[PDB]
């Protein structure tokens, strides 16, 4: 994360850290959504171009930590992957249309204080959350510029589609909301390499529940001015999650 | 830079 | 069900340090 500031302790008890196995190594971010589901972005576990394919066993999910390197007693849990489901149709070719992915865990997570799941949105919230202006929060141990000692969070306001297609050459879908601060605005931050698959969440004023919104999912550069980064939309892409779990127990 | 995990995991 | 309740937030009716700033912004 570029900008932000330090989480405090248990302000976002959903982020997961996807770490490898061997070398131990910060992969990517993720989210639990419940105890035994976590979410993520498919390009996080899969991306021919820079030959990436992980398998179950190249991995592991560490849940309820703050600090980055530290191996966390009595506070973190980790857990070890029961099998990968990512989307039928994600476009890692062209533009990582559909950038997500769910992974089962092998055993349920105990919830704590450290560790909770976030919501997923209903369309109702959705379309009353996802506008333009409207600000959400991204949470992640990436780069802090184009790495921190704990849990980053920067708040980022949701980007007019007209604004994010003239931002880019890359073809933008419905499946993609951009969010960031325009140069005119003074404010900035934004997602950097390792927050990928990570949470971009909304609470809502209706019920003061937390909402999973977007996943980190691509930008170009990080902070750049006139930039955004882009996230995929969860909502958007509900029905498939439902069914992963569904059939998938 | 990781504090490596316990090697039970 | 119990989700997206923080047990140190939420739960406690404690708030966190920014999380007006997004309040403020759903006008
Ligand atoms: C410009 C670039 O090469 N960077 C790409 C953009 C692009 C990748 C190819 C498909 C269409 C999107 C990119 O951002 N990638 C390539 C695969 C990993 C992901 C990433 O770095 N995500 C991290 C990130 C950085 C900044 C903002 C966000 Cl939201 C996320
Ligand atoms: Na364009
Ligand atoms: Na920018």
């Amino acid at each position: 994360i570029v900008e932000g500031s330090d989480a405090e302790i248990g302000m976002s008890p959903w982020q997961v850290m996807l770490f490898r196995k061997s070398p131990q190594e910060l992969l990517c971010g993720a989210s639990l959504i419940s105890d035994r589901w976590v979410l993520t972005a498919a390009h996080c576990l899969l991306y021919p171009p820079w030959d990436k394919n992980f398998t179950e066993n190249d991995l592991l999910v560490r849940i309820g930590k703050h600090s980055r390197t530290r191996y966390e007693r009595n506070i973190e849990k980790i857990s070890m992957l029961e099998k990968i489901y990512i989307h039928p149709r994600y476009n890692w070719r062209e533009n990582l249309d559909r950038d997500i992915a769910l992974m089962k865990l092998k055993k349920p997570v105990a919830f704590s204080d450290y560790i909770h799941p976030v919501c997923l949105p209903d369309r109702e919230t959705a379309a009353s959350l996802l506008q333009a202006g409207y600000k959400g929060r991204v949470t992640g141990w990436g780069n802090l510029k184009e790495q921190p000692s704990v849990l980053q969070v920067v708040n980022l306001p949701i980007v007019e589609r007209p604004v994010c297609k003239d931002s880019t050459r890359i073809r933008i879908t419905d499946n993609m909301f951009c969010a960031g601060y325009k140069p005119d605005e003074g404010k900035r931050g934004d997602a950097c390499e390792g927050d990928s698959g990570g949470p971009f969440v909304m609470k809502s004023p209706f019920n003061n529940r937390w909402y999973q919104m977007g996943i980190v999912s691509w930008g170009e550069g990080c902070d750049r001015d006139g930039k955004y980064g882009f996230y995929t939309h969860v909502f958007r892409l509900k029905k498939w999650i439902q069914k992963v779990i569904d059939q998938f127990g | 830079d990781f504090e490596e995990i316990p090697e039970e995991y | 069900a119990d989700c997206g309740l923080r047990p140190l937030f939420e739960k406690k009716s404690l708030e966190d340090k920014t999380e007006r700033e997004l309040l403020e912004s759903y006008i």
